RNA sequence: UGACGGAGCCAGCGAGUCUAACCUUGGCCGAGAGGUCUUGGUAAAAACUCCGUCGUAACGAGGAAUUCCUAGUAAGCGCAAGUCAUCAGCUUGCGUUGAUUACGUCCCUGCCCUUCACAC
C-alpha cells in the first residue's frame, strides 16, 4: 500500500471506511458515516426527552 | 525436560512468596539508608534491630520488564505460532493470517485434531516464545488468547468491531519491517502489565526510518489496534490504514500456559460486582 | 438499643415459593444459596490440590 | 460426598491415594456361617444401639 | 428463562439490564432467543436453580 | 432499568480522526514505545 | 445509547455525591475541631 | 461408491441435594387457598465389517472471478460441555478414519538485506 502511496502523493506534491461488495458478474456504503448520523440523531432525540422530562407549560405558537 | 521444566516452576514460585515476605525487609533498609543520609533519627523498631543493623553492612551494596520477558527481553527475537480452534471456517483462517503478516516472526499453523497438551508441549521442544489462538462466530473472530512459553502468562481477549483487509478491494500486499510499536494510555500496573505482553511479539531495534507503525490506543479498556504505514512530508507527516482494525478487551490473564486450566489467575473482569461499570482497570 | 423503637424493629416474614411452581421445590433465599456456593468451594478446593 | 475422577485417581502418588472398597457381592463363606442369637438378645442389642444413639446425640 | 417477556422485540429493548434471582444471585439479559418468542439467554455470577425466581427492577 | 455494563464503543468517523491525531502526532515527535536491543 | 447515558450521569452523580459530603465532614471536623481543642486548653488553663 | 432390514464390533473428553415442556376434556375433596386423579393435541457413538432384498414452479453437485491449504495436514464421522468477555440462528472441546501433491527455485510477483590465522 505504501508504494502506491508513495506513487500518488509524489504525483500530488484509508480504504477501510468503505465496504466493497464481490461482482459476480465495489463500494456499498458507509459505515463510519452513516453510523455517526444515525447515533447524532438519536443523541438529539434524547437531549429532547431529557428537556421535555419535568415541564408542564410551554410556548404556543400559533404564527 | 519435563523434570527440569517442573523444578524451574517450584523455584520461581518459592521466590516471589520469599520476595513478598523479604518486601517489608527491603522497606527497613530504605529507611536505614534514609536516616543515615539525612541524620535523622531512626524509628524505635528498627531502632532495637541489632540483627538487622549487622546485615546492613554486607546489604548497603545492593540497588522493569517482567520476570518472564526479563531473561530474553532484547537479546532473542520472538518466534510465534497463530492457530485456531478445530474446523475453522474460512474467514477465520484468513484472519489467522492477518495476524501471522502483523507479528514479524509468527508461523500460522493448521489445527486439524490438535489436542492442546501436545500443542505446547510441541511448542516448548520448538523453542516457540508465544501461542496465538484465534476463535470466531459464524466467520467473525471473537476472542484471541496470548499464552508465553515455557511458563506464562497467559492473556485472553475479546475482539469487537473487527474488519480484514480481506474486506478491502485492491488493497495490495503489506510491508513486513519490523514495525514502530505506539502503547498510549497504559497507566495502571495492569496495563503495564498487558503492554509488557504485547510489546515482546515485536522485535528489538526496529530501524529508525521504518515506515510501518502498530498502535494500541486504550480508550476505557477497550484497546484500538491499528495498522498504518507513514510518509515524513515537508510540513508534516501522512498516515495511511493497512488493517486490520480490532478493539481488544482484557477479560482474563493466568500465570501460566493456556493447558493449564488451574493455573492462578493474576487478573479477571468481575462483571456483576455492584460497581462493576464505575472503574476502568486498564 | 439506644434510640430505636421496637416498631422498627419489627420481623419481615418470608415469602414461598408460588404454587404453580410448587413442583420444582423450595424457593431458595440467599441463605440457601450460600450453603451451595460454600459446599461447591469446599470441593472444588481438594480437586484442585 | 466428593467424587474424585477416576483419571486423576490413577495417578496419585503414593502417599495420597484414597482408599475405595468395593462392595461384596458372592457371599463369604464366613458371612454363611455366622451365628446371630435372637430372641432376648436382639431385644438387648436393640436396647444398646437406641441408648448409644441417645448418648451420641445429647453430646 | 422464559416468561419475562411476550416477544422477541420486547427482549432487544432490555438487553444489558440487570437481573436477580430470589436467592440474590446477579446476572444480565445477553441476548433474546428466536424461538420460542419472549425466551431469552442470561449470564449469572453463579449456577442458578430451576425452582429460582429471576426478577427485573423497573419503575 | 439499569444496565450491568457498559456498551462496546462505536467506532464513529470522529473516533477515527481522534486516533488518527494521536498517530500522527507521535510520528511527527518521533517518539514510539518499542523494544531496545540490550547491549551485549 | 441509552445505556451508555445513564451509566455516565450515574457516575457523575456519585461522584459529585461523594466529593459533597467529604467536605462537609471535613470542614465540620476542622473548624469545629479548632473551637473544641481551643476550649478544652482553657479548661486545662483553669 | 444407492435405499431398507438384521447381525458383529471399536473411543476419549464430561459428575454442584444438581437436568429442566406447553395447551386442553372432566371426576372427587376442600369455607377458601388449593390438592389428587382422568383426558386429547402440540413440541422434543458414528464410521466400519458381514449377510439378505430391490435395482441404476424449483432442481439433477454448481459459470467468470476470487480465497485458503504441506502430515496425523486436507477431508469424512460422531460424542460431550456451555466454565464472569463471546457463543445456543451457535461456540469450544474430545476421540475415530485418514490421503493426493510439493518439500525445489529465485524464472515471474512482492517484502527484505548488503555494497585473529589459512584460503579467497
Ligand atoms: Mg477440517
Ligand atoms: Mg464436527
Ligand atoms: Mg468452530
Amino acid at each position: 500500500q505504501l508504494k502506491n502511496l508513495k506513487a500518488a502523493l509524489k504525483a500530488r506534491g484509508n480504504p477501510f471506511e468503505i465496504k466493497a461488495a464481490r461482482n459476480k458478474r465495489i463500494a456499498v456504503g458507509k459505515p463510519g458515516i452513516s453510523k455517526q448520523i444515525g447515533e447524532e440523531q438519536r443523541k438529539r432525540a434524547f437531549e429532547a426527552r431529557k428537556m421535555m422530562k419535568n415541564k408542564r407549560g410551554g410556548v404556543i405558537d400559533k404564527r | 525436560m519435563l523434570r527440569r521444566q517442573a523444578r524451574e516452576r517450584r523455584e520461581y514460585l518459592y521466590r516471589k512468596a520469599q520476595e513478598l515476605q523479604d518486601s517489608q525487609l527491603q522497606q527497613k533498609r530504605q529507611i536505614i539508608k534514609q536516616a543515615l543520609a539525612q541524620g535523622k533519627p531512626l524509628p524505635k523498631e528498627l531502632a532495637e534491630d541489632e540483627s538487622l543493623q549487622k546485615d546492613f553492612r554486607y546489604d548497603q551494596s545492593l540497588k522493569q520488564v517482567d520476570d518472564e520477558y526479563a531473561a530474553t527481553s532484547g537479546i532473542m527475537d520472538p518466534r510465534i505460532i497463530v492457530t485456531t480452534s478445530r474446523d475453522p471456517s474460512t474467514r477465520l483462517s484468513q484472519f489467522a493470517k492477518e495476524i501471522k503478516l502483523l507479528f514479524p516472526n509468527a508461523v500460522r499453523l493448521n489445527r486439524g485434531n490438535y489436542v492442546m497438551p501436545n500443542l505446547v508441549d510441541a511448542c516448548k521442544k520448538s523453542g516457540t516464545t508465544d501461542l496465538v489462538v484465534l476463535h470466531e462466530h459464524r466467520g467473525v473472530p471473537t476472542s484471541l488468547t496470548i499464552s508465553h512459553f515455557p511458563h506464562g502468562p497467559t492473556a485472553q481477549f475479546s475482539l469487537h468491531n473487527v474488519v480484514m483487509r480481506h474486506d478491502i478491494i485492491n488493497a495490495g500486499n503489506q510491508s513486513e519491517v519490523n514495525p514502530h510499536l505506539i502503547f498510549d494510555n497504559f497507566t495502571t500496573a495492569l496495563g503495564k502489565r498487558v503492554v509488557c505482553i504485547l510489546k515482546h511479539l515485536f522485535n528489538a531495534g526496529p530501524k529508525k526510518d521504518s515506515e510501518r507503525v502498530i498502535t494500541f490506543a486504550n480508550r476505557g479498556d477497550f484497546i484500538s489496534v491499528r495498522q498504518h504505514v507513514y510518509v515524513r512530508t515537508r510540513e508534516g507527516v501522512e498516515i495511511a490504514e493497512v488493517g486490520p482494525r480490532f478493539e481488544m478487551r482484557l477479560f482474563e490473564l493466568r500465570l501460566g500456559t493456556l493447558e493449564n486450566k488451574d493455573a492462578d489467575v493474576e487478573w479477571q473482569l468481575r462483571r456483576f460486582i455492584r460497581t462493576a461499570n464505575k472503574k476502568d482497570y486498564l | 438499643a439506644k434510640l430505636v423503637h421496637d416498631v422498627q424493629k419489627k420481623q419481615h416474614r418470608e415469602r414461598s415459593q408460588l404454587t404453580s411452581r410448587s413442583r420444582y421445590g423450595f424457593l431458595e433465599k440467599h441463605k440457601d444459596y450460600v450453603k451451595r456456593a460454600q459446599d461447591f468451594h469446599r470441593k472444588q478446593s481438594t480437586l484442585k490440590v | 460426598g466428593l467424587k474424585v475422577p477416576k483419571a486423576v485417581q490413577k495417578e496419585l502418588p503414593f502417599k495420597s491415594q484414597i482408599h475405595q472398597m468395593k462392595p461384596q457381592k458372592k457371599k463369604t463363606y464366613m458371612a454363611k456361617r455366622a451365628v446371630v442369637l435372637g430372641g432376648d438378645e436382639k431385644k438387648a442389642r436393640s436396647f444398646i444401639q437406641k441408648v448409644l444413639t441417645i448418648s451420641k446425640a445429647k453430646d | 428463562i422464559k416468561d419475562m417477556f411476550s416477544s422477541a422485540m420486547e427482549v432487544a429493548r432490555f438487553e444489558g439490564a440487570q437481573i436477580k434471582t430470589v436467592s440474590g444471585i446477579r446476572g444480565e439479559i445477553k441476548r433474546a432467543l428466536s424461538k420460542p418468542e419472549g425466551h431469552y439467554r442470561a449470564a449469572f455470577e453463579d449456577k442458578i436453580l430451576m425452582s429460582d425466581i429471576v426478577i427485573l427492577r423497573s419503575w | 432499568f439499569d444496565r450491568t455494563a457498559k456498551p462496546v464503543p462505536v467506532i464513529t468517523s470522529e473516533v477515527t480522526e481522534s486516533l488518527e491525531d494521536m498517530i500522527r502526532r507521535r510520528i511527527q515527535d518521533s517518539n514510539f514505545d518499542d523494544l531496545q536491543r540490550r547491549t551485549l | 445509547f441509552e445505556a451508555r447515558q445513564r451509566i455516565e450521569e450515574k457516575n457523575k452523580e456519585s461522584s459529585d455525591y461523594h466529593a459533597k459530603m467529604a467536605h462537609i465532614v471535613n470542614t465540620i471536623n476542622t473548624e469545629e475541631g479548632a473551637e473544641k481543642n481551643k476550649y478544652e486548653r482553657e479548661r486545662k488553663l483553669r
